Order: structure tokens, then C-alpha cells, then sequence
């Protein structure tokens, strides 16, 4: 999930849209 | 701001000035 993808690793603009509604 | 570890309220808040008025969701265990 974001956690793993954007704290554990190194976060991106992409993944973070990912989450917008 | 994005391209970094964000954690917390730390990433909370790149959703927030990322998605803007669209919001988000945060499932930290999702």
C-alpha cells in the first residue's frame, strides 16, 4: 500500500495520485 | 516534495497539496 510504496521506499508524484479521489 | 520518504504526517500532507480539492484517501494498512 502507500506506506510500503511512498515511506518504507522513496515516494513518487505518481503513486501518490494514485490515492486522490 | 514528493520524491523523498513520506511518512506520517509527512505523507498525509503530500496527498493533500498533491490531490488538492479532489482529496484522498489514506489507508495505511490497505
Amino acid at each position: 500500500g502507500i506506506v510500503e510504496q511512498c515511506c518504507t521506499s522513496i515516494c513518487s508524484l505518481y503513486q501518490l495520485e494514485n490515492y486522490c479521489n | 516534495f514528493v520524491n523523498q520518504h513520506l511518512c506520517g504526517s509527512h505523507l498525509v500532507e503530500a496527498l493533500y497539496l498533491v490531490c488538492g480539492e479532489r482529496g484522498f484517501f489514506y489507508t495505511p494498512k490497505a
